C-alpha cells in the first residue's frame, strides 16, 4: 500500500562505506515512519534504527550507534543508511520497513510506532 | 505581544501527573513557527488541527497543562486511551483540539542515585472524567476493611514515585510532556 | 537484545504446534506489545500479530499469540501442508527498539 522500492546489492569487501536508499512514495502521511533491519545468512533478523522524515528523529539499537547514520529528506519523506566501518561479518540483507503509527493525529510522534512493521522493502544484500 | 510558551516549555521545574498545574494562555499572538521543529520536541501529536496551519487559526482560549511523565507514559496521552495515566491521573477528552508535546528531561529531573520529587495516582476506583485532577491523598482505598489508618495490606497509600535513573532507559526517563488545549489568541 | 527462541519445528501437517518465545522483564513482560513476523527464504518478511493475540487483515484464523506473563508463545493449529517458513519476534523495548529474537525453521 505504500511501495516501498529500495537500492541495489553492492559487494563491498571491508572497510568500504555502504548507503542504501529507501525510496516509498505511495501512502505517505506524517505519520510515516521507516525502520531499518539486519538480516544475516543463516541467522535472524536485527532492528537497526528508525527515522520519522517528517522531524527527522532517529533511533538506534545500541549495536549500531555511531556505525549508522540514517538520513532522510523531508519533501520527498524517504530514508538512506550510512553504515560505515564495515566487516566481513556484516555480508548480510538490509531491509527497510514500516513502522505503523496507532493513531490519527498530525505529524511528528517519537512513540507511536509499536504496532509492528506491515510493508518491507525488497533487501540490498550487500557484501 | 507575544505568548508565555518559553515560560512554560523552558522552565525551570514542572508539575507532577497528579498534581499537573494547568496554565492558561489568552490575549495574546501565538506564534508556532518557533515551536514545530523546535530540536527537543520528539512529540508533536496535534488532533484538531495541522501544525502547519496552527499560525493562522484564531481561538478564543488556550490551556495549557505541563506535568512530567515516563517516555512510555506518553501512550495514554491521547485521547480514548486507558492506562493509570489516562484513566486515574490525568483524562484527555475525546474531543480533544489541541496539541500534546514532549521532551526527553533526563537531565534536568533524574539525577544519579534516583529523583523521587514525581508522583503518580497508582489507586482510584473512579476513572477521572476530562480535565479535572484529584490533588488530595488518604490512604483509604476501596479494596475492602474500611478501617482507617496508616497501615495497608488491604487499602494502600495512593501516591507513589517514579524511579528516574539515567542508566535505565529511554522509555523509562522523564519526558516533559506540555498538553496545549483549545478569537483572542491569534498568530 | 536477542531474546532467545528455539528454530526447532515439525513439519508434519495434520498437527498443533507451539513456539515460546522468552525474554528478560523490559523486553517481552514489561509490555504486552509482542509481535511475530514470518519470513520467505530469501524474501522480505510479513506481519501476523501485533499486540499479543491480534492479526491484521490478510491473515488466517490459526494464526494466534499468545503472553505469559515473561515469557510470549505463538501457536499454530491445523498445520496446513506448506505454510512453513521463519518465525520471528519483536516487542517494544523498553528504549523505543524493537528487539528480533532468532527465528524458527
Amino acid at each position: 500500500q505504500v511501495q516501498l522500492v529500495q537500492s541495489g546489492a553492492e559487494v563491498k569487501k571491508p572497510g568500504s562505506s555502504v548507503k542504501v536508499s529507501c525510496k516509498a512514495s505511495g501512502d505517505i502521511y506524517s505519520t510515516y515512519a521507516s525502520s531499518w533491519v539486519r538480516q544475516a545468512p543463516g541467522q535472524g533478523l536485527e532492528w537497526m534504527g528508525r527515522i520519522i522524515p517528517v522531524s527527522g528523529t532517529v533511533n538506534y539499537a545500541d549495536n549500531f550507534q555511531g556505525r549508522v547514520t540514517i538520513t532522510a529528506d523531508k519533501s520527498t519523506s524517504t530514508a538512506y543508511m550510512e553504515l560505515r566501518s564495515l566487516t566481513s561479518e556484516d555480508t548480510a540483507v538490509y531491509y527497510c520497513a514500516r513502522d505503523v503509527a496507532r493513531g490519527g493525529y498530525s505529524g511528528t510522534d517519537f512513540f507511536d510506532y509499536y504496532y509492528g512493521m506491515d510493508v518491507w522493502g525488497q533487501g540490498t544484500t550487500v557484501t | 505581544n507575544l505568548c508565555p510558551f518559553d515560560e512554560v516549555f523552558n522552565a525551570t521545574r514542572f508539575a507532577s501527573v497528579y498534581a499537573w498545574n494547568r496554565k492558561r494562555i489568552s490575549n495574546c499572538v501565538a506564534d508556532y513557527s518557533v515551536l514545530y521543529n523546535l530540536a527537543p520536541f520528539f512529540t508533536f501529536k496535534c488532533y484538531g488541527v495541522s501544525p502547519t496551519k496552527l499560525n493562522d487559526l484564531c481561538f478564543t482560549n488556550v490551556y495549557a497543562d505541563s506535568f512530567v511523565i515516563r517516555g512510555d507514559e506518553v501512550r495514554q496521552i491521547a485521547p480514548g486511551q486507558t492506562g493509570n495515566i489516562a484513566d486515574y491521573n490525568y483524562k484527555l477528552p475525546d474531543d480533544f483540539t489541541g496539541c500534546v508535546i514532549a521532551w526527553n528531561s533526563n537531565k534536568l529531573d533524574s539525577k544519579v542515585s534516583g529523583n523521587y520529587n514525581y508522583l503518580y495516582r497508582l489507586f482510584r476506583k473512579s476513572n477521572l472524567k476530562p480535565f479535572e485532577r484529584d490533588i488530595s491523598t488518604e490512604i483509604y482505598q476501596a479494596g475492602n476493611k474500611p478501617c482507617n489508618g496508616v497501615a495497608g495490606f488491604n487499602c494502600y497509600f495512593p501516591l507513589r514515585s517514579y524511579s528516574f535513573r539515567p542508566t535505565y532507559g529511554v522509555g523509562h526517563q522523564p519526558y516533559r510532556v506540555v498538553v496545549l488545549s483549545f478569537a483572542t489568541v491569534c498568530g | 537484545s536477542a531474546l532467545t527462541q528455539p528454530a526447532s519445528v515439525s513439519g508434519s501437517p495434520g498437527q498443533s504446534i507451539t513456539i515460546s518465545c522468552t525474554g528478560t522483564s523490559s523486553d517481552v513482560g514489561g509490555y504486552n506489545y509482542v509481535s511475530w513476523y514470518q519470513q520467505h527464504p530469501d524474501k522480505a518478511p510479513k506481519l501476523l500479530i501485533y499486540d499479543v493475540n491480534n492479526r491484521p487483515s490478510g491473515v488466517s484464523t490459526r494464526f494466534s499469540g499468545s503472553k505469559s506473563g515473561n515469557t510470549a508463545s505463538l501457536t499454530i493449529s491445523r498445520l496446513q501442508t506448506d505454510d512453513e517458513a521463519d518465525y520471528s519476534c519483536s516487542s517494544y523495548t523498553s528504549s523505543n527498539t524493537w528487539v528480533f529474537g532468532g527465528g524458527t525453521k
